[PDB]
Order: C-alpha cells, then structure tokens, then sequence
C-alpha cells in the first residue's frame, strides 16, 4: 500500500507546496548566448526537480525504473509549466529567471525557439486570464510527472486522488458544481498544449546539440526522447 | 548506467 | 450561435449523426506485404478517411461559425489525433490487434515492417486498452474526438478562441451528463472525466511523434503520398 | 489549397 492515498486533500495539496523547487537565478544576444544561460539554467532546475518528484506523493513506492522513465518523459513539461507560472505576472514575458526577462524579440535569436515563446506565452495569459493558484499548480505539476510516461494501477489511482484534490481546491474557492467540472476540463485540455510544445520543443533540442556544450544529464534526458 | 540513476537516490 | 442553445442529449444526438463511417482498405490477403506496401495502404485509407473527416467537422456544434481559416488551422493541427483516436475506438473489440479497417488487422508484429512504427503501434494499443479497461462509450468517444478538433489548435482581433472556450465548457457539460445517467457518483465522474481528458494528452504525444515520423517518410519518398496528406502534413513542418 | 476548398463546398 501506498502512503500518498491515505493523505487528506488538504495535506496532499501541503505536501506538494513544500516539496516545491525553490526559483533559480541566472548568470548576471545571440544563439550561443541564449542558449548558453538556458542550458546551465535547465540543468541546475534538473536537480531540484528530481529532488521534487521524490517528495511528490506516491512516487516513491514506484521502482526506480518507473522513475527514470517518468522523469525522462516529463522534464520539458514540468520546466516549460513552470516558465509559464512565473511568467504570468509578466504579459508578454517569460520569466525564466528574476534576473532573465525574455520577450518575443529574443526568441528569434534562436531558431525555432520563437514559435515555442508564442506558444509559452499563449499558455501563461491563459493561466493569467483565469486565475491560476498555487495550490493548482502544483496539482498540475504533479499530474504532468505521473501521466506523461505512465502508458508503458498505483498511478491511476494517485491521479484520481490529485484530481480529487483539484475539486477540493475548487469547492474552497467557492465554485458551484458546474463550474468545478468546467474549470477541471480547462486546466486538463491545457495539459495537452503543454505536451504540444515539449514534444515540438525536444525536436528542436536535437537540431540544437556544436552550439554550445550540453551536460552529459541533459543529453541523457533528450536521448531518452529517441527512443 | 545514467545519472539520473544515481540522483535518484 | 446554435451549438450554445443546444442540451446535452441534442449534443450527443448531433455528434452520433455527423459520425463519419468505417472504410475499407484494399488490402489483399493472397500478396506479399512490405514497408512500402504498408504505408501505400495507410497513406491511401488515411487520404480517404481525411475527406469524411472534413465533411464531419462541419457537422461539429460550432465549427462552422469560426472563420475558414480557423478552421484550417484546427483540422491542420487535429487531423492525425482524429484519426487516431478513431482507429483506438474501433480496436477495442481486439486486444493486442489495430483495426485500421474492418479487412486490415495488425498486431504488434506487423508494425516492424516500417521504421519507427512499431513503437507508436504500442502506444496505440495501450491507449486501445486503457478504453477497454475503462468502458468507453460511444457517447463518450464522440465527445473527446470533438474536444480535440476545438483543443488542439486553440493555443497555437478574434478572440473566437472564447467562443471555442464556451463550446468545449459546453462539451465537458455534456460528459458530465452522461456520466450522471451511468449512474456514476459526483466524485466517479470527476474522476473519470479527469481521467479521459489525460487520455487527450497522450494522443497529443502520438501524434506529434507520429508526424515527425511521417516527414521521414515523405522525404524518402519511397511511397508518394497524396497531394492533400501532403499540404495536412506540410502544416506541421 | 486543398483543405480551404473542401471546406468551402456548398
Ligand atoms: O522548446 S524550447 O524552446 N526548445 C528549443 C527551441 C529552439 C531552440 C532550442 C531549444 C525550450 C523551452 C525553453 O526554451 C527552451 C529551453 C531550454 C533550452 C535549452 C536547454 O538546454 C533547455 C531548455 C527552455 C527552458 C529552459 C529552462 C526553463 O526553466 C524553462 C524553459
Ligand atoms: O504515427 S504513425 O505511425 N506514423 C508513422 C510513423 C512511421 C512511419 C509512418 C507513419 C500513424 C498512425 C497509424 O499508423 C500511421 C498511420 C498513417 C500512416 C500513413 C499515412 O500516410 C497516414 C497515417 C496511421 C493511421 C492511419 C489511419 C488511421 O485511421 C489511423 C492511423
């Protein structure tokens, strides 16, 4: 048995926002400039976020196998939705760092990073234009660790409870029943989105590894992506 | 053997 | 216009008519197969299926107030989720088994014989099973193929996005409405709608990794493929 | 394009 389904939704939604990964700083442009501060920025999140996902509920009683392949298939999403959290109080914007403000205008600097940008800033107006909280975000976030690999019963039935946690958030907020399974269904198709541009923007990594030097974590993460 | 073998303990 | 005036039943009601039907392949038993054999036989149901699937998305609540080059957009973007979810839904019935069409069965084994396909056929099959397990119905599966025309191109003056919004809240009324008459308790249908829009996300997955597969292939050219799959394809790359 | 006019029909 699993410890992560004998949580209350309350204490499920206290344990992800304590696990949370604290926000990084980057180095105080061109192509290998942009990609230079990203790619050490990236690799320094990688840590935190394994880190992350082994106080995640439930991922832990998963072997360490099932953990790797997760990690492997969700290390875009997570760090893309999380670019696109910060980046709401910032139109416009992508805060990928409280020192690394990026607009559109230097996404063209790399090639075929600016469509991506649209697509990352598409996602945080959305998030802005209905009120994202916290405590939805990091059911998301969890949501997107423990879906996204997981077609290779314990998960399914982690998910269910984070969705139940979802509704728990919800009902607090004061949200009539319709309401509830309305905004569910918008924060879920947004998911798929978020799936779009880390499936369009690991692509782009492999025409991307020569520019500059990735780390031997990061081309093991995108490997696993061809396989 | 990967690293995120390792880190993962 | 109409789609927001519509209940759930004349929802459901309006997708199970539009269906499009289930077409044939001319594959022949008694030949050899092979990788260009497989794909010529794809490529070819697949241009067919593409034509239903136009005449069906005019049919959708909704799709026709958009503008036409919204609707380009959402097809151009949809087009192989559709499909996918489509060859997923009637491969039910057989376990391990992708029915492309009622005359064409391939299982895992079958799917070696081109490049690269063998890994989105398991894919396939356990988005297949994950409906098995779970009883999917049609009035269900209607419902997610409509989300995805809506969904997938959403994101990607006209703020037709918040009409597109206002026709997927309805949707997702309209699962919740059936589910209510399964007899499913408010926390089973929350659960199995949360549980069916994830599904939504991994046949993004298949489909984007699916299509940068279909461009290894068109730049072989080893099978030619047909000039509409071409332009549907194109608008990826 | 092939897709604007199958569209536009009737
Ligand atoms: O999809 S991308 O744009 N891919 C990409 C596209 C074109 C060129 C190179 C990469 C990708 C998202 C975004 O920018 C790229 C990127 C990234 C770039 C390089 C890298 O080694 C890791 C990540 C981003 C990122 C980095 C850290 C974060 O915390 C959040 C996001
Ligand atoms: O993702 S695929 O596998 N891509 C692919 C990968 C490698 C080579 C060729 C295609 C793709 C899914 C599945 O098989 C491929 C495929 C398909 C193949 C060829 C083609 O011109 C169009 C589609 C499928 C399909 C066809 C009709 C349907 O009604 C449903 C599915």
């Amino acid at each position: 048995n699993s410890l992560a389904l004998s949580l209350t939704a309350d204490q499920m939604v206290s344990a992800l926002l304590d696990a949370e990964p604290p926000i990084l700083y980057s180095e105080y442009f061109s192509e290998a400039s942009m990609m230079g501060l990203l790619t050490n920025l990236a690799d320094r999140e990688l840590v935190h976020m394994i880190n992350w996902a082994k106080r995640v509920p439930g991922f832990v009683d998963l072997t360490l196998h099932d953990q790797v392949h997760l990690l492997e298939c969700a290390w875009l999403e997570i760090l893309m939705i999380g670019l696109v959290w910060r980046s709401m109080e910032h139109p416009g914007k992508l805060l990928f760092a409280p020192n690394l403000l990026l607009d559109r205008n230097q996404g063209k600097c790399v090639e075929g990073m600016v469509e991506i940008f649209d697509m990352l800033l598409a996602t945080s107006s959305r998030f802005r234009m209905m009120n994202l909280q916290g405590e939805e975000f990091v059911c998301l976030k969890s949501i997107i660790l423990l879906n996204s690999g997981v077609y290779t019963d314990h998960i399914h039935r982690v998910l269910d409870k984070i969705t139940d946690t979802l509704i728990h958030l919800m009902a607090k907020a004061g949200l009539t029943l319709q309401q509830q399974h309305q905004r569910l269904a918008q924060l879920l198709l947004i998911l798929s989105h978020i799936r779009h541009m880390s499936n369009k923007g690991m692509e782009h990594l492999y025409s991307m590894k020569n520019v500059v030097p990735l780390s031997d974590l990061l081309l093991e993460m995108l490997d696993a992506h061809r396989l | 053997h990967k690293i995120l073998h390792r880190l993962l303990q």
